[PDB]
């Protein structure tokens, strides 16, 4: 869990003013919980992690050495081809996590700032916005059958347009 | 008052067809239920045959399968108003959906070209 | 903050255990009816913690507990919104469903299949849960179309009531209709935002976004009871009474409402939306109310009501009082269960006699549902403190004291004088004239699962509304401004209802023969409007699906064309090639024709 | 005796086992680029054979 | 994959001597072996795709075809197993050796690379259908049935491979992926578009439009059940996995070349829904739902988007499974009464109570009740045609109309009435039959919890 | 609902049926019995009125009239009987009203139990196709040639002999 | 809330005190067998309206096609005791 990731603003909790000449119910009620139901679960679990930590076990994160790209990569030749259009696949799921994380994390900022999601829930937002300009300018038309090749068609027509914007 | 129509049509006693007195009329009646009489004991002597282990088969049922499903081509017979009737449910509908399409997705088009339709968002298509 | 997720997934675990027990084989030993009953009510005892945690903080919460798929940017998962409409939405359910479950277990035995019925009963409660608690709009047609399922089994629970199998076959058009609209609106915001869930789209707070709004529209229309799509609501009524009841007085109607208000927040921006919530949802207190004045059926004059209390609840939704809305939906289900509840005792009691024509001398021969009927009665004609008042009056405050469309305003107040109008003619024809129904007796209401639930319901009815109203945040701003003719309103034109309606019940006798006056008869036959629709649009539709589909398209022509063509053809070409004789002198000729033609081609082509 | 029956109950045994063969052949022919790719291309540590 | 063909290889010698009393079990548990063991796919930890030889291949728009149809076998088998019961031992045999031929094409289609092998395993997937349909059916149009079959195939075939070999040609190879990283763009002529025509025209002939779906009812009708579920079920998929693995190399062409079958999809979906409600004949009813669906199947393959290519999937098996299990109920209630029609045997569910609930969790399953892949299909390829177009939600929501109307009538006018009186001959439900739809259900069940592995290539 | 109909009716029945309807959806407008009694009794003297009258001519002219003057001032939503067409009731019981023979698929392990009663089926088919055989002469020796037959059915002109066709009507499930 | 069947002695005994509170002819004295048109010189009307008294008294409805032919108060008893399957 990533905190630096998902930010986790802070928690400014109120305190209680009970006035009243009445007792809190939740009081008791919460404390008659916390007695039965998590004094068994938390031995347990701790029964567990025992039994982990004694019989533990490691794993680690595939990394992917890199290749060259479609640039470089002589046209009617094919393993290049190949090597470089699976790392352009692995790219282009990466991405699409990376958008699934910026709408969690921008869904979390909205609920957490409940009515006011107008005015401090909008810094995510432009990250949003920005980072969706990104994804379009990148794959947005390709077709079911996309892959580097297409996107490289898309990049440099875009990059065309502009180039004859700048010069007139 | 009251009139006919396709749906409520003229109920049994209002019928002036009915209230006849006619020998001929009453006539063909007692002999329709002559007719229904005899299949009705046709129909019970079978209903309750013992040593049965079968059901009923229904002619009239197979009857009408067959004018619905199979002597349709056979009797057919082409002619104007019914080859009419075809080729309209067979072209027209397709071609105004078509034009509709295409209008559209030139309008769709154009518009990008120009570069102003707001597509933002429209990062899953 | 663990409590409250625990409460609100125990809830469901409840809810499913017992249909996982209907998998098991202990239903033939043990009392499926109470077992259930009971499981609900620990339901509903669970279901309060959050009531207090929620007044006691105010703390909406948002849940995601099981991730289901990664679909390329566009996730899903079961994600719950629990916040003030869900959390009490749900113990009022619990509230209704246990005094139902014990009404069910009195109401039918003599019936071998009662088990079934309990369980697809909390079938439905799951679904109707799940729909209101949650948050994807995904899950929301996952509820929606179970609970259209449901109904259409539980109208048909008698699969020989061949009328009854055409009432589930429209209700299943109608919910259709309206589900049309809601994909249409979860593919616009799928679009144009990628994602489903109310959180992302609340972004959507400052476009057109109307094409989303006017599905929605439609769904309210469909799932509720609204102009273009109530006649399947009085159906329904063919089907027993307690599903007649929980499916159609708190439940499967308030959906669309529901969804309405849970979006809200962009139709403050769209003053078409809060337009048309007005012409279609005021008018049902008419084309309905009209319908709930000579309608005989105690069932279908209280759909009629609970029609016209939905098109009241759609126009102060289109006015903008959506808390108000949902208040109403809370406090109007509680009354308008027992009145079923009331209903369907009186009729077990009877030999299956729904009509009012045969009976009388209720009060007299039956006084404990006579008392709970009149409380009843009196709540819905919107007597000041009976939990009718605190969502009706400020709902008729601001009717008037916005900037509402003139006639819709008019036919709104026509309609709540109609309330009281046909509530006194519920107290005349069934409680207060002789006893006009067979001679026969074999009463008996001194069973306790038919005597305890309507008592704690009443309390309910007379109690929650207050508390609600006085312990609820205050969402919105009320006007508290106005004389005393625009803030009485409601009050005394519902008193002149009371009037009218005495004094045309006692017109009723004096040997003053009647006269089939056309006002009237249509009132009766809803208007014609279903005599018409439902015998035009089938057959047409059905003779079109026959003549030009079935027999000139699929039997006829894409034959004629394409094999049948082929056939003739190659047949003649073959008969032409095989009708040769066996002549030498001719086989000869055909020879010498062929040896001249290749030298000349020969010859041209050099 | 019984064989002639409850024999042919080691055919399908047997063919999964001539599969499992057969595409082990398989791959041990196109052994080439064992090594010799560009996004795999390990040292060949020692005591550890090739793949 | 020998290791899912070769038993499947033996299972035909075991068949042929293995004695009567024993073949029927044995062939059936060993078929079941099968089925599991063609689960080894599924170990796809990462995007690679496999490749086992230059012969052979899978990939994640295949597996599921390869495992469904693993699985239909024996189902086949089984709903095969009270007809034909005083049928001689050597024509059941044939008739198993049939089934499992049809199973080892199926497999060594969808698995191949070369669209050449494709199409001679697409053209013999015949063979045991027209056979299994005219020797075995209960009418006599079954001849022209199986005629109109064979030859709408065949013309489909015969363009298709005239245009793999103008590929072949111009093009150095065949094998896939080396098309996709090594295919080009065409000017955009005449001869390429009647090219797209010559390649795609077969596929659609099998998948049927409204224009030619003609020889589907007449199949599922006269034919038995097995001829109808493996219909239903597959010989239609393999034109749609043909269309997808083959579109890669046309594009831009299939955006024009497009319009028309669009069109034609969807009118016949709304006119062949439409049908549905006055269609006599339940399995010819059931067919043309088959239409209603693989027409919509067809408008998501060709506007060529990720999300509509998803949803083909999911309603491809979903559909797969849902119409072979309302073929087992069709002939069930058919070996009791003999007479297909809908109105003949009325108000059931008094004597069969449970078998209802095997009829309506499939009416559910059509009518896209939701969790279901099926719903889930259909609404996904309904957001790739309301982009391509605002003026398609029109068509998809006459369909769901409609598709909700004909289901609950097909419900009501077999499981709601009133009981006949004269249908005595109401043998009570078989274990056998009961297994087969527990079977045909479960794995919607478990798709609609985990679907990852149900999407397609796009995921 | 057992005995059937004849083709054609009579002046004195089609009279009878309009009473009867008319009376009815009196009974529907107005609904105190005391009114009902009333109107009905005003209905009873314009009936005894033309009762003696005997002239086709103002019978088919009346019964006309009185027809239209019904179809107009009739109830638009008429009293129906639950237990009849149009009520609450109609076949509300035909889900549950199952036949006999489904007994014959019985497993032996269920109708173990309830033997006594199983003991007397066999007596009572045992009472049918020693019977059967007879109840069909009956009729293929009194089916008379002239071939003019209405749907009725004759008894058994023996004793202790059974009649012809009970099975179809004895063995009919309850109401419930 | 089921009320227990109905027996004949019951229908007897009801019959009679229906067909007694009527007015018209009945001398308040009618045997189980008396006539209404022969053995009492009735009117169709008045056969018509015990009829509808009866069809009231017993909740449901009698159809015309046995309302014209019952001629007899056993007559109308048995027709009651085989439409609602009586004295098992
Ligand atoms: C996802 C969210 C969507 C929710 C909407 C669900 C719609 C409800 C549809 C429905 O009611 O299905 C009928 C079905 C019951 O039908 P039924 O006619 O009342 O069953 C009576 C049996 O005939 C006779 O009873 P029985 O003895 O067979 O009961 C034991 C049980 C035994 O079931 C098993 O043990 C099989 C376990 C696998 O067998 C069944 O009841 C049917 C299975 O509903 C269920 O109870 C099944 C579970 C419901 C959860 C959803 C299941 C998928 C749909
Ligand atoms: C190709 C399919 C079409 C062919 C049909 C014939 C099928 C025969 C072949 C065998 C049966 C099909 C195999 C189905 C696999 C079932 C997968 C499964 O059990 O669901 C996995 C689920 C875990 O969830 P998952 O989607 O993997 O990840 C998301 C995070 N929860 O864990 C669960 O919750 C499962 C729930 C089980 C109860």
């Amino acid at each position: 869990w990533d905190k630096d990731v998902y930010p986790e603003p802070p928690s400014r909790t109120p305190a209680p003013s009970p006035q009243t000449s009445l007792p809190n119910p939740i009081t008791y009620l919460t404390k008659a919980y916390d007695l039965v139901v998590d004094w068994p679960v938390t031995l347990v679990r701790e029964f567990i992690e025992r039994q982990h930590a004694k019989n533990r076990t490691y794993y680690y994160h595939r990394q992917y050495r890199r290749v060259p790209d479609i640039t470089e990569c002589k046209e009617g030749d094919v393993l290049c081809i190949y090597e470089a259009e699976m790392q352009w696949r692995r790219d282009f799921k990466v991405d699409q996590e990376i958008m699934n994380i910026i709408q969690e994390r921008l869904k979390a900022c909205q609920q957490r700032e409940g009515e006011n999601y107008q005015q401090n829930c909008a810094k995510e937002l432009e990250q949003f916005t920005k980072v969706t300009k990104a994804y379009q300018d990148r794959y947005l038309d390709l077709g079911a059958y996309y892959s580097a090749r297409k996107c490289l068609a898309k990049q440099k027509q875009r990059m065309l347009e502009e180039r004859k914007a700048a010069r007139q | 008052k009251y009139k006919p129509a396709p749906l409520a049509t003229l109920p049994s006693t209002l019928d002036p067809a009915e209230y006849d007195v006619s020998p001929e009329t009453r006539r063909a009646q007692v002999e329709r239920l002559s007719i229904r009489a005899r299949l009705k004991r046709e129909y019970l002597l079978q209903y309750n045959d013992p040593k049965r282990v079968s059901h009923i088969e229904d002619p009239a049922l197979i009857r009408w399968t067959y004018a619905r499903s199979a002597n349709i081509y056979p009797n057919f017979r082409p002619t104007p108003k019914n080859s009419l009737l075809g080729a309209v449910a067979g072209f027209g509908p397709l071609i105004f959906w078509y034009y509709v399409f295409k209008t559209d997705r030139d309008r769709k088009e154009r518009l990008i070209q120009e570069g102003k339709l707001d597509r933002k968002f429209n990062i899953s298509y | 903050m663990n409590i409250f997720t625990t409460s609100i997934l125990l809830i469901f675990i409840l809810l499913l255990s017992p249909i996982l027990i209907s998998m098991s084989n202990l239903i033939k030993h043990i009392n499926f009816p109470l077992y259930t009953t009971t499981s609900i009510k620990f339901s509903f005892i669970i279901s309060l913690l959050p009531l207090l945690m929620f007044f006691h903080n105010n703390m909406e919460y948002m849940i995601t507990t099981w991730h289901w798929v990664t679909m390329n940017s566009m996730e899903l998962k079961m994600s719950f919104k629990t916040d003030f409409f869900s959390i009490l939405f749900t113990s009022v359910a619990l509230f209704v469903t246990w005094s139902i479950m014990q009404f069910s277990s009195w109401y039918m035995h003599s019936d071998p299949n009662i088990n079934r019925f309990i369980k697809y009963l909390t079938l439905f409660l799951i679904t109707m849960l799940i729909l209101t608690s949650a948050n994807n709009m995904f899950q929301l047609f996952i509820g929606w179309e179970g609970v259209g399922i449901m109904s259409f089994l539980l109208i048909g629970w008698w699969y020989g009531r061949t009328d009854a199998n055409t009432a589930a076959l429209q209700a299943i058009l109608y919910n259709r209709i309206g589900d049309i609209g809601f994909i249409l609106a979860m593919v616009w915001f799928s679009l144009n935002m990628n994602s489903w869930e109310l959180q992302q789209i609340m972004f959507s707070n400052n476009n057109d976004n109307l094409i989303p709004l006017m599905g929605l529209l439609i769904a309210a229309t469909g799932k509720s009871a609204q102009f273009g799509l109530h006649p399947w609501l009085p159906s329904a009524m063919e089907g027993p009474t307690p599903v007649s009841a929980l499916l159609h007085s708190s439940t499967m109607v308030v959906a669309g409402i529901f969804l309405l208000v849970r979006f809200h927040p962009l139709t403050t921006n769209n003053n078409f939306i809060l337009t048309t919530m007005l012409c279609l949802g005021a008018l049902t207190t008419l084309f309905t109310a009209i319908c709930a004045l000579t309608q005989n059926d105690i069932k279908k004059i209280i759909a009629f009501s609970t029609s016209s209390q939905l098109g009241l609840m759609m126009v102060t939704l289109g006015m903008n009082q959506p808390h108000l809305a949902f208040l109403h939906i809370c406090t109007h289900a509680f009354f308008k269960a027992m009145l079923f509840m009331c209903s369907g005792s009186i009729i077990h009691s009877l030999a299956d006699e729904q009509d009012i024509r045969k009976m009388g001398n209720i009060t007299k021969i039956m006084p404990f549902t006579s008392s709970c009927l009149v409380i009843g009665s009196l709540a819905l004609t919107g007597m000041p403190f009976l939990t009718g008042f605190y969502s009706k009056d400020l709902i008729i405050e601001a009717i008037n004291t916005c900037n509402t469309n003139a006639w819709a305003l008019l036919i709104t107040l026509i309609a709540t004088s109609m309330t009281a109008m046909y509530s006194m003619r519920i107290i005349y024809f069934v409680t207060m004239t002789k006893p006009r129904f067979p001679p026969l007796i074999s009463i008996n209401e001194n069973d306790p699962d038919l005597m305890n639930p309507i008592k704690r319901l009443a309390f309910g009815s007379i109690f929650a509304g207050f508390v609600i109203s006085y312990n609820i945040p205050p969402t919105s701003i009320p006007v508290l401004t106005m004389p005393w003719f625009l803030k009485t309103t409601a009050l005394i034109i519902s008193v002149l209802g009371f009037l009218i309606a005495l004094e045309l019940n006692n017109l009723t006798m004096k040997l003053s023969m009647n006269k089939a006056n056309p006002y009237s008869s249509f009132s009766t036959l809803l208007g014609f409007f279903p005599s018409i629709i439902h015998r035009i649009t089938p057959m047409k539709s059905l003779n079109l699906s026959l003549k030009t589909s079935l027999t000139l398209l699929d039997l006829i022509w894409l034959e004629k064309t394409i094999p049948k063509s082929t056939s003739t053809l190659h047949t003649n070409m073959t008969t032409l090639t095989t009708n040769q004789k066996g002549l030498i002198k001719l086989y000869f000729m055909s020879f010498l024709i062929n040896i001249i033609l290749i030298i000349i081609l020969y010859s041209i082509n050099l | 005796q019984l064989l002639r029956e409850h024999w042919v109950h080691i055919l399908v045994p047997a063919g999964f086992v001539f599969g499992c063969y057969l595409d082990r052949k398989d791959d041990e022919k196109l052994t080439a680029f064992r090594n010799k790719s560009m996004l795999f291309q390990r040292e060949l540590r020692p005591n550890e054979e090739v793949t | 994959m020998l290791k899912i063909i070769l038993p499947s290889l033996m299972l035909l010698p075991l068949t042929w001597l293995s004695s009567p009393k024993k073949t029927w079990t044995n062939v059936t548990s060993y078929s079941f072996l099968i089925s599991l063991t063609s689960l080894t796919l599924l170990w796809q930890t990462d995007e690679n795709y496999k490749n086992f030889s230059n012969m052979f291949s899978s990939d994640p728009l295949s597996t599921p075809l390869i495992i469904l149809t693993a699985w239909l076998l024996p189902l086949m088998l089984m709903a095969s197993q009270n007809h034909l019961k005083k049928d001689n031992n050597v024509l059941q045999k044939l008739y198993i050796s049939m089934l499992i031929s049809l199973q080892i094409l199926l497999i060594m289609t969808f698995s191949a690379t070369e669209l050449i092998m494709f199409y001679i395993l697409f053209e013999a997937t015949l063979i045991p259908t027209l056979i299994i349909i005219t020797r075995w059916g209960n009418q006599t149009e079954r001849l022209n049935a199986g005629i109109y079959f064979l030859f709408y195939t065949l013309i489909g075939s015969i363009p298709l491979l005239i245009a793999l070999i103008l590929i072949q040609n111009h093009v150095g190879t065949l094998n896939l992926m080396i098309l996709s990283f090594t295919t080009h763009t065409l000017d955009a002529s005449w001869s390429n578009n009647l090219l797209w025509l010559a390649c795609m025209m077969a596929f659609l002939i099998k998948m049927p439009l409204y224009g030619v779906h003609l020889w589907l009812p007449k199949a599922h009708v006269e034919a038995p059940i097995a001829g109808s579920m493996i219909l239903a079920a597959i010989l239609l998929k393999l034109g749609s996995y043909g269309m997808i693995r083959i579109s890669i190399i046309l594009d831009p062409l299939t955006k024009y070349m497009a319009y028309p079958f669009i069109l034609l999809s969807l009118w016949g979906m709304i006119m062949t829904s439409s049908i549905c409600l006055r269609q006599t004949d339940l399995k010819s009813l059931i067919a043309y739902s088959s239409v209603s669906h693989m027409a919509l199947v067809i408008a998501s393959i060709m506007i060529q988007t990720p999300w509509s290519f998803m949803g083909a999937t999911m309603l491809m098996i979903a559909h797969g499974l849902t119409s072979s299990l309302l073929f087992c109920l069709a002939n069930s209630n058919y070996e009791r009464i003999h007479s297909r029609t809908m109105i003949m045997a009325r108000g059931l569910q008094m004597v069969f109570p449970l078998m209802a609930t095997w009829w309506l969790m499939a009416s559910l399953a059509n009518l896209a009740l939701p969790p279901s892949i099926n719903l889930m299909g259909e609404l996904f390829i309904t957001m790739s045609l309301f982009s391509w177009s605002n003026f398609t939600i029109i068509l998809m929501g006459i369909n769901i109309i409609i598709t909700g109307m004909y289901s609950m009538y097909m419900i009501i006018t077999t499981q709601r009435g009133k009981l006949t009186n004269h249908m005595i001959n109401l043998q009570p439900s078989h274990t056998r039959e009961l297994t087969l739809m527990a079977l045909h259900m479960i794995p919607l069940i478990l798709l609609t919890t985990s679907p990852k592995l149900i999407t397609g290539l796009t995921m | 609902a057992f005995c059937a109909p004849p083709a054609y009716l009579t002046h004195q029945q089609k009279v009878l049926r309009l009473y009867k309807r008319a009376l009815r959806h009196l009974e529907s407008w107005c609904i105190h019995r005391d009114k009902y009694r009333y109107f009905a009794c005003l209905m009873r003297a314009r009936f005894e009125e033309h009762k003696n009258e005997k002239d086709m001519m103002r019978a088919t002219q009346l019964l006309r009239e009185a027809e239209e003057e019904f179809w107009q001032n009739q109830h638009p939503q008429p009293y129906i009987f639950p237990d009849s067409p149009g009520g609450t009731s109609f076949e509300r019981y035909e889900c549950y009203k199952v036949p006999e023979w489904c007994l014959d698929y019985w497993h032996p392990s269920e109708k173990a139990m309830y033997p006594d009663y199983f003991s007397k089926r066999e007596q009572w088919k045992k009472l049918r196709m020693e019977s059967w055989d007879r109840e069909v002469k009956q009729l293929q020796e009194e089916t008379s040639p002239d071939g003019i037959m209405t749907e009725a059915l004759p008894p058994a002109r023996r004793e202790g002999d059974l009649p012809p066709l009970w099975w179809h009507i004895v063995t009919r499930p309850r109401e419930r | 809330s089921d009320a227990p069947p109905l027996t004949l002695d019951g229908i007897k005994d009801r019959v009679l005190y229906v067909l007694k509170l009527y007015d018209k002819i009945d001398p308040e004295k009618l045997s189980v067998n008396s006539h209404f048109m022969k053995d009492l010189g009735l009117d169709s009307l008045d056969q018509v309206e015990i009829i509808m008294a009866m069809e009231d008294e017993f909740g449901f409805e009698i159809p015309d096609i046995d309302a014209e032919k019952l001629m007899c108060p056993q007559e109308i008893v048995d027709y009651i005791a085989d439409k609602k399957d009586v004295y098992e």
